[PDB]
């Protein structure tokens, strides 16, 4: 589905925005991976995010 | 004034101390009044002052239990206060010890306890003992715990709880701790230099607010092992009722 | 306090202080001694032997018996101390006030007060153990709210905790019922104010403190639909993925912080709240498994003074940087190889969350023993703030629930509709009824021997004018 | 045979009928020694809305049972 | 005769009239301090759908007595 | 004129609306609001549905009241 990755909160909270800055991090004047460096991504308190991109098992 | 001499009272109530007529007077008691009596090692309790002029001028009676518990022995000075703000005690946890409850069966509380504290209003404070004579057998036993903390008047109402298992009565002998000075001999010069340089800083801190210095803090004593550092550590410790540690 | 301090704490935790729970062992066939006599193997086991648990596939150590263990291992009895509290909780906060000749923190610090270098490490003692689900339709409830919306959920669970005879001195949370505060759920996330949540769940706590319960975790459900033709869900959380990523552990901890449990071992009175967290995932299979989780006391007293903060990536947990009003020193956490030496490693940047962690066993009560439910209810009148979906709670569904069984009679059918937790808030807040009267309805709702106090309530003018009003109105 | 009768607010009175009787009999005692009539009377045991046309041979009543009187008052 | 008057939102004002009194002076009284015509008020109270032709008496309520108002359109 | 609102998400919203109109009025007021038609609305008040045939004179809303919103396909 959609949702495992661009759904609701993911684009009131863009995490692919957060996602690309992050690869390409500079002040310097579309996929997400998990082979790179984390950002820091904060949230308010009483505020859950279950739209991280999911692995599945290893088979 | 105060210091009135130690003797045997004829009642073998646990919290009754008979005094002289004369003393009365200068010390504006009366019969029924709990005073707070201080002996020696700071021991402290709660007796119901009775008149009595039997005694000489100056000199009151107190029983067996008391004088143990105050440590203290007959022929010595003890010195009463008013005790005008003491409260009925809201529970009173009390256990007896094991040794004199051998040979019981029944319910503990009822044979010996239950006609002791009513109508009694008998002051408790925490470390004293009470022996309670039913029948043909004699038992006594400890005010573990009070509350009000730390003393109070066990009245009618007051709760009390005799559940808990029986205390030995080997640990209050053989762990024969709040060793005065009157143990400790044949050092009297150490004695007394320890004494001075400890007892002054923590009895009367004024003196050096006073004279406005830093008292030295520590100490370093050393000897020959088994000359008795430790018991003169203990005896010091016990008599300026410090905090140990 | 020349001893153990004073305070009245939960009787569990008395009733399992009173135990040694010693674990006792026959001659082994090593000993040379006669029969009186044991030598070393024939020794009763001490409750904290870590051997014994790794040995039954047992993970951690059940509080109490660390409790045992640190007693046992300092506290000489009528010497050698005055007795020093062995349970003491972390606290990372720089103090504010030294003052070895130095000014507070902002502009000036000594080497007395500064927060030295934070070791992290797994604990090895979880408070409570076993959390146990009543009946199925507890959760098959809440799972399906989901079903219904699709969307997520989140809701507190009250409930009591016990005694636990299958590990040594353990605990176990009974959870009765589950209350759902008003939140905004969505696909990816859910969301909801703090201030109208703790508002309304101060009052619904003091009804069920009235009623006996006691708030003892929150339980959220992550899941997603599988492309099977039948309801498969995927497994997002096993040992490759993360088992509970950054928000998640940082608001468990929060709430663990503001629920502290009450002891008699330590200079403040509190260690390590008795707090259970439990998340529905699905297992390696296409099924809807739930488990069970609670953030260790380092990481209790790491979020206090912030520190952590959410990262992109779901496993690890970021840092913040240093500034006026909180201080974070370096932070070491500290691992196994597979040549048995423990490593430290420096993550600044970002660290997994796999040290802030203690898994606990979900289960059912076996369904072969005595039922003492609470509430024999929880299939029927809708729960609290369903909203969103149909369910809506209102005179018209109480007449529709409770009106013939009360017109006519017959008691026993009666006693059932009326032990029904949601049902019970419900009619208390309609106000309608006096407080008295309130007080024996839930003494009648929630224990046995009902008979009187349910003919008496039923008596009561309150009842008769509900039940009036209920058949008066549509 | 010897039984029990509790009110709502819990006084007590012992009393003495056959098991075959009629519940009605016992409630028109009842009136009769509290002039509350059977409309107002109503018993109940282990939940069960006992009513003048049955006895107590068929609620398998016994000796000393509890039976719990509601009065459904004709004050209103 | 002082007596508490509860309306369905949880709103309760002290009112004070003799039991003597025809309740539909209480009634009236309710729809002067809310504008609400009697035939939207209905007072209830123990179970008793009270009517405007009664009085207190008739009811025996006293004082400190409580009374619910509902409204006779479909409920509240 | 001002009432408040428990909506679905279970926030509380204040409207505005003349009390001399019928309930649909309200409906279309919330639906243009947030964009939930009234085809699906239910509003409840102290308990009681509230149907699209009467106004709010009858029921007699008292000011300042409380409104819950309900959505049934
Ligand atoms: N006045 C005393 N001087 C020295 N030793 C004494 C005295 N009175 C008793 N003793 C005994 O001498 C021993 C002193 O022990 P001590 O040397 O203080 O122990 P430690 O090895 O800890 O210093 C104890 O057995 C004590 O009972
Ligand atoms: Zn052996
Ligand atoms: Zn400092």
């Amino acid at each position: 589905p959609s949702v495992l990755g661009q759904g609701s909160m993911s684009t009131r909270i863009d995490y692919a925005g957060i996602a690309n800055s992050s690869r390409n991090k500079l002040s310097k004047f579309m996929k997400i991976t998990f082979d790179g460096e984390p950002a820091k991504l904060d949230l308010p308190e009483g505020q859950l995010f279950f739209g991280f991109p999911m692995v599945l098992p290893k088979e | 004034d105060n210091m009135l001499l130690v003797d045997d009272a004829i009642n073998d109530d646990n919290s009754v101390i008979a005094i002289n007529s004369n003393t009365m007077d200068k010390l504006e008691l009366f019969r029924g009044d709990t005073v707070l009596v201080k002996g020696k090692k700071r021991k402290d309790t709660v007796l119901i002052v009775l008149i009595d002029d039997e005694l000489e001028d100056g000199a009151c009676r107190i029983n067996r239990v008391v004088r143990n518990n105050l440590r203290i022995r007959l022929g010595d000075l003890v010195t009463i206060h008013p005790c005008p703000d003491i409260k009925y005690a809201t529970r009173i946890s009390v256990l007896p010890i094991a040794d004199t409850i051998e040979g019981i069966t029944g319910n503990l509380f009822d044979v010996f306890l239950k006609p002791y504290f009513v109508e009694a209003y008998r002051p408790v404070r925490k470390g004293d003992h009470f022996v309670v004579r039913g029948g043909m057998r004699q038992v006594e036993f400890k005010v573990v715990d009070v509350e009000p903390e730390e003393y109070a008047v066990v009245a009618q109402d007051t709760i009390i709880h005799w559940e808990g298992e029986p205390i030995n009565r080997e640990d209050e002998e053989n762990n024969m701790n709040e060793v005065g000075y009157d143990d400790i001999g044949g050092c009297r010069k150490q004695m007394a230099q320890i004494r001075e340089m400890v007892e002054l800083p923590l009895r009367h801190p004024q003196l050096f607010k006073a004279i406005g210095i830093k008292p030295p803090r520590g100490v370093l004593m050393y000897g020959p092992p088994g000359t008795g550092k430790t018991l003169m550590a203990r005896a010091v410790a016990n008599e300026t009722g410090a905090f140990f540690f | 306090r020349y001893g153990p301090l004073r305070i009245k704490e939960l009787a569990v935790d008395e009733e399992l202080e009173k135990e040694d729970g010693l674990i006792p062992r026959q001659k082994s066939k090593l000993c040379k001694h006669g029969d009186r006599g044991m030598c070393e193997y024939c020794s009763p086991l001490p409750p904290w032997d870590k051997e014994y648990h790794e040995k039954n596939k047992i993970k951690h150590i059940s509080f109490h018996s660390y409790l045992k263990k640190l007693n046992e291992n300092a506290n000489k009895k009528e010497n050698g101390s005055s007795y020093i509290s062995p349970l003491s909780e972390p606290d990372f906060r720089i103090n504010k006030r030294c003052h070895n000749g130095h000014e507070p923190w902002p502009r000036g610090i000594c080497s007395k007060c500064q927060p030295s270098a934070i070791t992290l490490q797994q604990q090895e003692f979880r408070m409570v153990d076993h959390v146990e689900f009543q009946k199925s339709e507890i959760i098959n409830e809440f799972i399906q709210a989901w079903r219904y919306t699709g969307m997520q959920r989140f809701g507190y669970m009250y409930g009591s905790y016990s005694k636990y005879d299958n590990t040594p001195l353990g605990i176990k949370a009974v959870v009765e019922a589950i209350y759902e505060p008003p939140q905004h759920d969505e696909q990816d996330g859910l969301t909801m104010d703090v201030e109208q949540v703790k508002n309304e769940m101060l009052q619904i706590d003091r009804q069920a403190q009235e009623m006996g319960l006691s708030r003892i975790g929150l339980i959220f459900t992550d899941l997603s639909d599988a492309g099977a033709g039948d309801g498969s869900v995927f497994c997002k959380r096993h040992k490759d993925s993360f088992f509970l990523s950054s928000l998640e552990v940082i608001m468990a901890a929060r709430h663990q912080t503001r629920h502290p449990n009450v002891s008699k071992y330590s200079e403040q009175g509190f260690f390590s709240s008795k707090f259970v967290t439990c998340v529905i995932s699905g297992n390696l299979e296409g099924e809807i498994d739930i488990s069970s989780y609670q953030v260790s006391t380092e990481a209790e007293a790491l979020v206090t003074a912030d520190m952590i903060s959410g990262s992109t990536f779901p496993s690890m947990a970021y840092i913040n940087d240093t500034t006026d009003e909180r201080y974070v020193p370096e932070i070491f956490y500290m691992k196994s190889n597979e040549y048995g030496i423990t490593v430290k490693e420096n993550a600044k940047p970002a660290f997994p969350v796999d040290y802030l962690l203690v898994t606990l066993t979900h289960g059912f009560p076996n369904t072969d023993t005595e039922t003492n439910s609470k509430f024999v209810s929880s299939t029927g009148f809708p729960w609290s703030n369903r909203q969103a979906m149909g369910q809506s709670q209102d005179y018209q569904e109480l007449k529709k629930y409770l009106f013939n069984v009360a017109s006519s009679g017959d008691f026993n059918l009666l006693h059932e509709k009326i032990s029904n937790f949601h049902l019970l808030l419900y009619i208390n807040s309609l106000q309608i009824l006096s407080p008295d009267e309130w007080k024996l309805l839930i003494e009648s709702a929630v224990k046995n021997e009902w008979e009187e106090s349910l003919l008496k309530l039923v008596s009561s003018a309150g009842w008769q004018t509900l039940v009036m009003i209920l058949q008066e109105s549509g | 045979m010897q039984i029990f009768v509790k009110t709502l607010t819990g006084k007590t009175i012992t009393l003495e009928v056959e098991s075959s009787d009629t519940i009605d009999n016992v409630k028109s005692k009842i009136q009769d020694k509290e002039g509350i009539p059977p409309d107002q009377q109503r018993l109940i045991f282990a939940g069960k809305q006992l009513e003048d046309g049955r006895t107590l041979s068929d609620y398998n009543i016994q000796k000393e049972s509890t039976l719990h009187l509601v009065l459904r008052l004709r004050g209103g």
